[PDB]
């Protein structure tokens, strides 16, 4: 799946026009929690560099730190689950374009299909 | 004298780890050991282009 | 009163079981189906992707070049 | 990898200087431009593995 | 190139032992060659005439252990007639790892040389029935 | 004394508001399964006069 | 030889401290005594009496969620049906065989 | 050197980089590689020794060989057909002398020996440089052009930087070296997916360079080249130690760290194109780095060794610069593999 | 399941934010609740098992495994807290958060619906133990052990990933409920045989079997008492847990594959119970005695009978509760002698008789003494070995022999005889050790009340 | 060494929080009207 020369694709977008119909991850996102959780370990681990109070050292930096990672980590889940839409998309276009490709299977019940059975001795 | 010493202690470390120390390290001397000569390395790199060159097409 | 206070009937897990079934086969048709159109396109290459680039037409230059014959 | 600044800006930095069959000086054509124009005809937008077959 | 594995390919597994033989030789020679040119560039030893015998040394060693591998794996074929069969190599592997042992007058790495070589050469003929594919084109 | 043996023994509370939060974080995912409540060949079942699902 | 026949400056090596002599009664929890009882105590109060007892009745009375009497019931209504009608008890085949479809094999 | 001209080369080099990145001609991606070199050489020299001066000479011989070969395939490319833009290859071994010239840019095995010696020879902030900023534009080279490569040839070279990157670890005391070795294995493994997928080579370069760059400035914190060196650490910054065996675990392809991310992706992918062999390869040779790292982390922060005297006036000071980024590159080398599936974002 | 998981992952910030000397207390009480918090996985069902979400299911295999692994770690911080006393507070706030973080990562692997998580927790496991190992060791030797105790597992784990991922590729899914409802025979082919050893060997060397298994003396005699107890104790039974279920799959290759194992592991066991018997180490003598029982554990895994699984089960259980004890009294002489010979110190019997009686009924616990769920296990494996082949009873019973001999063996060197006349060092043992034994031996014998509660899925 | 908090760094880092804090409301917010909007949700 090499989507870079997919057709009408804006070079420098980080985020088309089109992405704007799926919906927005929520504020309480795991992922948002887990990017959160990543900064205050940034600031934990930024105190305990400096050598200071690891906890309670600063707290404006920790806030800081904890705020640009959910914003960043806000905006590449957007990202990521545009890019997914994208590839879904593509695949059942592409599924419904090519029906000589992906032919229906005829269904068959265990009751007429002969499976071998070895037994366990 | 056979289960603890023969094969525990000696034979079954001989097959699986001691091997593959001494084939790692010997491994090791052989690669890391270059004199810092630009010559040698030079001359490898043109025969390795004349490898691929007659190699690889 | 165990079973009251701490634990609920065997319905829920049913059909909890049955919903998780349902989302993993699901999943794992979806996976097999992309792989077959990954290898389509990427063989054949009519598909939205591996769209390799090609030089645009709109660099060409259409106007009389000093020679009839271009 | 590649960041198309110049398709995002529109600016031509470097695609003049491409193909034979693009906006020479003084109108002076290449050796083969008619068959560099009909092969790119040929193969815009097509792709690169459609164009090669 | 490819052109000595086809030769060696092209030839039935269990007929014409004498010319498997020469392909294997050939190609022991060639990849004997090509590491004494490797130990000469990175190591010249001490001039010509000792770079010229390390070189003999060392390719007459790999198309001796070629052409050992090669005999008895096609021989080992033919007499138990059963085709398509990585014991056969195996054999023939650890003929081979023998011989290498016996050049270089050792029994430990003549006895590691033959288990090695009779599992590389069953791992090979096993990967030619089911076409394992070492270098995969790209396909998805 | 108040106020002063909670900044000592606050970090017994953890564990307990962890149990909590823990049982709510599974009923929520239990919330999004629900796709074949009441769906079951084994256990269709018509509603109660006063219920709404067969289990929350 | 001047050497002072040291490798380096080391700490000799301490004796091991007895918890007895500085305090009887040591639980050998702690060297602080109050810390010590309590630790008993709390060891004591939520390994044996919380856990051991109470989880052990819990476990006790689960209640029955394997269907053991459940299958018994099913069982005994079963073959009392099938002793009343004659029918021969369990049969050899677990689904039916006029559901099946056998493959004609026409050798 | 003067902070201006310092500043003027940094951005230059940078400036290089992205000509080569934006650029759709062949003679403009020369140009750019052409101006990384021009501006590299003084940061290599930025502190004058012999050692210094002979890192920088054997690098700009080895990059100056690496660019004419760059510009004769381009130069066969264009005879075989009048094109100038960067896509299909369009002929035989003038590609091959393409992926020779940008193996040798990389550093890829067999012309390998370059990287040990210059790491070596500079400083650690230019060894950081070089390390992490002057594989972005080869590799992006190669990403437009994966199409193109013969895998046979791509893949033997990954396969041989990967041994030889394993093997020449396990033999080396000064950090630096070590760096270099693993810089070797670990474009190994990026250039062994070029041929599959092109967002498993940038997913594993950002990894790369994110654990790289947290390695280096840990090493620049706590001033060692050498493993005895590194050894004094523990008994002045104990956490500086303790990061450092975690990143270096990290660095093993330990789960669940994040180094562990990029190779599983690689070989799952390389799974999908019926690939067996050479991933379980891939995995066994890394073994031997994972040891390698393993050895460094007993001696740094796994056991207390043997200190001196004179580091007790050591205690009474504290570091006046610091590196503010740190922190982040840490906690991004270390804990982000549950946000794995972002890769989507083709990074 | 997230009940469980995150007040172990509280666990850490309480431990952090603990007084210097409450670390202790806090830790064992809270352990200790969330030990009575997970025994109500206990209550499973005939029917498929406890789905409780799409990433944690529990069943009646996993569940016994995640209560032994919960109720572990009170026991580890009890026998930690003596030879932890000269340590400075943030490196035992480090030495419970490695003990809490090997609890979280073995309890997320025992649920791990699918088997790619599966796989990355239970090389997570690694890291924790090697720090304990190489960090909190006494000898010189705990590095060595250390690198053994990696890359043996890594050497078998490697291959298993590339083979998950590939069969990813060809089935579609990795999660356990779909590879069991859709599980199709494998046909006898190389690729097949390869395929099949990829999947296997990894748990095989975390057993580990009898070839494979030198890692485990030097990882079980270097670490301290709670890295021993966390290795005898659960980390074996993952490889265990692993085949059981991965073999559904790998069917009916099985039957032909098997017979190397089987032969490795029945003659195995007698080779490590032999060597137990001329051992002058305590801690090597319970490590040999672990390899002889996952030996036995291997040939039930591996005859694949219903009686086979459920034996084996109890065996895991069992063992993992006998030598974690037996570890605790070895380390229990240790810390008074520090020779850890077993010869040394003698006659111990007639200084502390209450730790004489707990050595007594350890050793009758594994000697296999009926009705203890040793016993059932053992018996269990025989009998569905005896269905497999009716000569297994003469290995098996020669096995039960040497057991025997050497178990009483290790009990009368130490506790009979005469003391040690020089030997006066030998304190009245601690209320906090005779609780440890206590804590340890009680779950056994209630166990052997309510069998079915270990007996696995096929019960 | 000897000094006080620096006020216009405190400032200036709560400002920052504050402000990508109310910038990431109002775009969520933004974001939710839209993607209603397009799919005709309300
Ligand atoms: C993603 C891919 C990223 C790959 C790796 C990125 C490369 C990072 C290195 C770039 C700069 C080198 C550096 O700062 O030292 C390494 C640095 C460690 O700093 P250090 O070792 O303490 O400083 C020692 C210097 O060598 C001591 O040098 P100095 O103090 O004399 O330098 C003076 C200083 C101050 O410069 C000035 O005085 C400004 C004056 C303006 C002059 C106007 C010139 C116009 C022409 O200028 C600089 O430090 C260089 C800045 C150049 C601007 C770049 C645009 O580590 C990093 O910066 C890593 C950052 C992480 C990646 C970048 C951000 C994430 C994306
Ligand atoms: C699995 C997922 C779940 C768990 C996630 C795990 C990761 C999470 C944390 C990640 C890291 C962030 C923080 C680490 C920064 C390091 C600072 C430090 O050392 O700690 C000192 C500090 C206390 O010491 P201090 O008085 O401030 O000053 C002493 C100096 O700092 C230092 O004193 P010193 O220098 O005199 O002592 C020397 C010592 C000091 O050296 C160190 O301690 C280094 C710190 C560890 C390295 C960090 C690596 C980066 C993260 C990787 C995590 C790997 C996890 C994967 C599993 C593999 C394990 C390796 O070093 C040594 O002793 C040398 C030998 C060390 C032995 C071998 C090294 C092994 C280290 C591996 C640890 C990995 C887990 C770390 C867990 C957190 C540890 C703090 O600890 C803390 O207080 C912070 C702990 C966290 C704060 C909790 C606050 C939250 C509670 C209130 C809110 C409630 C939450 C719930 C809300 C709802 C309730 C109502
Ligand atoms: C026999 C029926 C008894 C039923 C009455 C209830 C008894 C409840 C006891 C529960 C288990 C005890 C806990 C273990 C730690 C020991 C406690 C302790 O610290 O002692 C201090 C305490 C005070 O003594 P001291 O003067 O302060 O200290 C002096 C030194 O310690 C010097 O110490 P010492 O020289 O005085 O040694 C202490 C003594 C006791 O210490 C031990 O060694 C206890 C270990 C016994 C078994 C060892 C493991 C083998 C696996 C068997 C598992 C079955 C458990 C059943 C359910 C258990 C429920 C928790 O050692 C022995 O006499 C050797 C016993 C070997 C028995 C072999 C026969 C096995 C099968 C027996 C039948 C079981 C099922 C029958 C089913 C069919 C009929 C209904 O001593 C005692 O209280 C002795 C305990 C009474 C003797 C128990 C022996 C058999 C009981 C087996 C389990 C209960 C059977 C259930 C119903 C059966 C009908
Ligand atoms: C000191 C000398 C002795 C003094 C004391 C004298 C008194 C002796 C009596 C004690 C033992 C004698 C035997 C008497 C047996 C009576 C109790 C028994 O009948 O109850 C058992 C019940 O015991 C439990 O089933 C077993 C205990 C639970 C085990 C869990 C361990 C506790 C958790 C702690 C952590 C676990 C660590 C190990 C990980 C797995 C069996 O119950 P069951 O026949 O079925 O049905 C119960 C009733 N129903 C029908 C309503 C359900
Ligand atoms: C190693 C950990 C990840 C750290 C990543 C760096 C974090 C700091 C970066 C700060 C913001 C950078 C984003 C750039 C802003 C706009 C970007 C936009 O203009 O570019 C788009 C592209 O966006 C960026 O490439 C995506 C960057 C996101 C990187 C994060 C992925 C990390 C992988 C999963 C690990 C989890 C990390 C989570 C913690 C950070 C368009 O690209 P396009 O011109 O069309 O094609 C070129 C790329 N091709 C050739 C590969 C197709
Ligand atoms: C170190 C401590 C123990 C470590 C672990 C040991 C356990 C791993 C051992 C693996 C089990 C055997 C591997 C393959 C078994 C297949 C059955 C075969 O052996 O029997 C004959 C096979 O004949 C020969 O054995 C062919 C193979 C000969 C080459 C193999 C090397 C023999 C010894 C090497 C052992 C070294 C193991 C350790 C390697 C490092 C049957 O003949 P055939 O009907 O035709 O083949 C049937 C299979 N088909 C249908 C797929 C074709
Ligand atoms: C393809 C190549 C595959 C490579 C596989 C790598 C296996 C991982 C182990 C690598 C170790 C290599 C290094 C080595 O052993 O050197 C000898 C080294 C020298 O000690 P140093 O501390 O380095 O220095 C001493 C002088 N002061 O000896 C040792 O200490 C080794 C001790 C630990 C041994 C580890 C056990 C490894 C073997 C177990 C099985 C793993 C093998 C992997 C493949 C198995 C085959 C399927
Ligand atoms: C404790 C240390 C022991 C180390 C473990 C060793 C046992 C594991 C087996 C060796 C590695 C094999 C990994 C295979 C991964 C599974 C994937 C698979 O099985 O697919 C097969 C792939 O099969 C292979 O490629 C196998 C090639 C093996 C190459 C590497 C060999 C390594 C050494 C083997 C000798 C040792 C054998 C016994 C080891 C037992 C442990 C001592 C089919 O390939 P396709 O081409 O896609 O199918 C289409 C055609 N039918």
């Amino acid at each position: 799946t090499m989507m870079s020369g997919r057709p009408g694709r804006v070079p420098l977008q980080f985020l088309p026009n089109e992405a704007r119909s799926l919906p927005p991850p929520k504020l309480t996102d795991p992922r948002l929690v887990y990017m959160g959780f990543l900064g205050y370990c940034s600031g934990l681990i930024d105190n305990a560099i400096r050598r200071r109070p690891v906890v309670s050292a600063g707290l404006h930096r920790q806030l800081l730190y904890v705020t640009s990672f959910v914003f960043f980590g806000y905006y590449l889940l957007k990202r990521q689950d545009y890019m997914y839409a994208l590839r879904d998309h593509d695949m059942f276009a592409y599924v419904k374009s090519h029906p000589e490709d992906f032919p229906e299977k005829d269904k068959k019940t265990y009751g007429e299909i002969l499976e071998e059975f070895h037994p366990v001795r | 004298k056979s289960a603890s010493s023969l094969l525990d202690l000696i034979w079954l470390e001989t097959i699986l780890p001691k091997t593959t120390s001494f084939i790692q390290m010997k491994m090791s001397i052989m690669v890391s050991n270059q004199k810092g000569l630009i010559k040698l390395y030079f001359l490898s790199f043109l025969i390795t282009i004349m490898i691929s060159m007659t190699l690889f097409n | 009163w165990i079973a009251r206070t701490f634990y609920d009937g065997p319905e829920k897990n049913y059909e909890k079981t049955m919903a998780i079934l349902q989302i993993e086969a699901e999943k794992a048709e979806l996976r097999l189906k992309e792989l077959e159109v990954r290898r389509l396109m990427r063989a054949r290459g009519d598909g939205p992707w591996y769209q390799y680039p090609t030089i645009d037409k709109a660099l060409i230059d259409h106007s009389p070049k000093t020679t009839p014959d271009n | 990898p590649f960041f198309d600044v110049q398709k995002r800006l529109g600016l031509d930095l470097d695609r003049w200087m491409t193909i034979q069959s693009a906006e020479q000086p003084h109108k002076i054509p290449g050796r083969c431009h008619a068959f560099e124009k009909e092969w790119i005809e040929c193969a815009h937008g097509i792709g690169g593995i459609r164009a090669e077959k | 190139a490819k052109t000595l594995l086809h030769k060696y390919s092209d030839i039935p597994e269990g007929t014409e032992c004498h010319r498997k033989a020469y392909a294997s030789t050939s190609i022991g020679g060639a990849t004997g060659l090509i590491v004494s040119a490797y130990s000469i560039a990175l190591k010249p030893p001490a001039s010509f005439l000792e770079g010229v015998a390390r070189t003999g040394r060392y390719t007459f060693t790999s198309a001796a252990i070629g052409a050992i591998f090669g005999l008895t794996s096609c021989i080992s074929a033919q007499v138990r007639e059963k085709p398509d069969d990585p014991l056969n190599y195996f054999i023939g592997g650890c003929a081979g790892g023998l011989t290498l042992g016996a050049r270089t007058r050792s029994y430990g790495i003549g006895a590691a040389a033959c288990a090695y070589m009779g599992l590389t050469a069953a791992l090979v003929k096993m990967g030619q029935l089911e076409g394992w594919q070492v270098f995969a084109e790209p396909k998805v | 004394n108040v106020l002063q043996i909670v900044r000592d023994h606050w970090v017994h509370i953890l564990v307990p508001v962890g149990f909590v939060f823990g049982c709510y974080l599974d009923r929520r995912s239990d919330e999004k399964l629900t796709a074949f409540r009441n769906k079951s060949l084994l256990f269709k079942r018509e509603l109660r006069p006063n219920e709404e699902v067969t289990w929350k | 030889p001047p050497e002072p026949t040291i490798r380096l400056q080391e700490d000799p090596d301490p004796e091991d401290e007895n918890l007895y002599e500085k305090n009887p009664d040591s639980h050998g929890y702690d060297k602080d005594p109050i810390v010590d009882l309590w630790n008993m105590r709390v060891v004591f109060f939520f390994g044996f009496s919380i856990v051991l007892v109470l989880g052990s009745t819990f476990v006790a009375y689960l209640p029955d969620y394997r269907m053991q009497e459940w299958a018994r019931r099913e069982a005994e209504r079963l073959v009392k049906y099938r002793e009343a009608n004659g029918l021969p008890l369990m049969e050899s085949n677990c689904f039916d065989p006029n559901k099946i479809q056998l493959p004609e094999d026409e050798d | 050197m003067n902070p201006i001209i310092y500043t003027t080369l940094i951005m230059t080099v940078m400036s290089g980089t992205m000509l080569v990145m934006i650029s759709s001609h062949w003679l403009l991606i020369w140009i750019g590689f052409e101006m990384n070199l021009l501006a590299m050489i003084p940061v290599l020299m930025k502190n004058f020794n012999p050692r210094a001066t002979e890192a920088a000479t054997k690098y700009f011989l080895t990059q100056a060989t690496a660019s004419m070969m760059l510009m004769m395939a381009i130069i066969i490319n264009l005879l075989y057909s009048g094109q100038w833009t960067i896509t299909k290859m369009f002929n035989p071994v003038a590609m091959t002398m393409m992926t020779m010239a940008l193996a040798m840019k990389l550093g890829l095995s067999p012309f390998h020996f370059w990287v040990p010696e210059v790491t070596q020879g500079i400083s650690l902030q230019a060894g950081l440089l070089l390390l992490t900023w002057q594989k972005l534009a080869p590799l992006s080279v190669l990403c437009q052009i994966s199409q193109s490569i013969n895998p046979n040839l791509m893949l033997t070279m990954a396969m041989l930087s990967i041994l030889i990157g394993g093997w020449g670890g396990l033999n080396q005391t000064q950090l630096r070296k070590i760096m270099a070795y693993s810089s070797i294995a670990h474009m190994g493994w990026m250039t062994a997916v070029l041929p599959y997928n092109t967002t498993m080579t940038i997913l594993n370069l950002l990894i790369y360079i994110t654990m790289t760059l947290a390695m280096f400035m840990l090493l620049i914190h706590s001033s060692a080249t050498t493993t005895l060196s590194l050894s004094h650490t523990w008994n002045k910054m104990p956490v500086i130690t303790s990061l450092m065996m975690v990143t270096l675990l990290s660095m093993g392809g330990l789960p669940p760290l994040s180094g562990f991310m990029p190779k599983w992706m690689i070989i799952q992918e390389m799974t999908k194109n019926e690939s067996i062999i050479m991933p379980t390869l891939m995995a066994m040779t890394a073994l031997l780095n994972l040891y390698f790292y393993m050895r460094l982390a007993y001696s740094s922060s796994l056991t207390m060794f043997p200190s001196t005297n004179n580091m007790k006036m050591k205690w009474q000071f504290e570091h006046t610069k610091q590196m503010k980024l740190l922190p982040t590159m840490i906690v991004l080398s270390t804990l982000v593999l549950p946000m794995t599936p972002a890769l989507s974002s083709l990074n | 399941m997230l009940k469980i998981i995150i007040p172990t992952t509280m666990l850490l910030p309480m431990t952090w934010m603990s007084k210097h000397n409450m670390i202790w207390i806090n830790a064992t009480v809270h352990s200790l609740l969330i030990s009575l918090i997970s025994l109500s996985l206990l209550n499973q069902l005939g029917e498929n098992s406890l789905n409780f979400s799409l990433t944690f299911f529990s069943d009646s295999l996993s569940a016994p495994l995640l209560v032994l692994t919960t109720w572990l770690l009170p026991l580890m911080l009890m026998a930690s807290q003596s030879h932890l006393s000269k340590e400075t507070t943030t490196r035992k706030k480090l030495y419970i958060t490695m003990l809490i973080l090997l609890q979280l990562f073995l309890i997320m692997t025992f649920t791990a619906t699918e088997l790619i998580l599966f796989y990355i927790l239970f090389e997570a496991t690694l890291v924790p133990t090697l720090i304990i190992i190489t960090r909190w060791g006494n000898q010189t030797e705990r590095l060595n052990a250390g690198l053994y105790f990696l890359f043996y597992t890594l050497a078998g784990s490697l291959p298993l990933l590339v083979a998950l991922v590939y069969i990813q590729n060809t089935t579609g899914s990795l999660n356990f409920l779909i590879i069991h409802y859709w599980s199709h025979p494998l046909s006898n082919s190389w690729s097949n045989i390869f395929m099949w050893l990829a999947c296997i060997m990894a748990f095989m060397v975390k057993m580990p079997l009898y070839g494979l298994h030198l890692w485990l003396p030097k990882a079980h005699v270097e670490a301290p008492i709670a890295g021993s107890m966390v290795l005898a104790a659960v980390l074996l039974k993952l490889g265990g847990y692993g085949m059981m279920r991965i073999t559904t799959i790998l069917n009916p290759l099985t039957n032909y594959m098997a017979y190397p194992f089987l032969m490795l592991s029945m003659w195995g066991m007698i080779m490590t119970s032999s060597i137990c018997l001329r051992q002058t180490d305590l801690k090597s003598l319970i490590a040999y005695s672990s390899v002889s029982h996952m030996a036995l554990v291997i040939v039930a895994i591996m005859i694949q009978t219903p009686w086979s699984f459920m034996g084996a089960t109890a065996l895991m259980i069992a063992h993992g509760l006998t030598s974690s004890m037996l570890f605790c009294l070895a380390n229990t002489n240790y810390e008074r002698v520090h020779s850890r010979t077993m010869i040394l110190a003698r006659g111990l019997q007639t200084l502390l008789p209450l730790m004489a009686t707990w050595w007594l009924v350890a050793s009758l616990t594994n000697l296999a003494l009926p009705p203890s769920i040793n016993l059932i296990g053992e018996l269990f494996i025989i009998t569905a070995s005896f269905s497999w082949s009716n000569i297994t009873i003469i290995l098996m019973g020669m096995n039960m022999m040497i057991t025997a001999l050497y178990s009483l063996y290790m009990l009368i060197t130490t506790q009979r005889g005469k003391y040690t006349h020089h030997i006066n060092n030998i304190k009245p043992s601690f209320t906090r050790e005779n609780a440890l034994m206590a804590l340890h031996i009680l779950p056994l014998l209630l166990l052997t009340l309510n069998p079915k509660m270990i007996l696995g899925p096929l019960y | 060494p000897h000094g006080s908090p620096d006020w216009l760094k405190v400032g200036l880092t709560l400002g920052t929080s504050v402000f990508l804090w109310i910038y990431l409301i109002k775009q969520h917010k933004e974001d939710v009207l839209e993607y209603k909007r397009r799919n005709g949700l309300e």
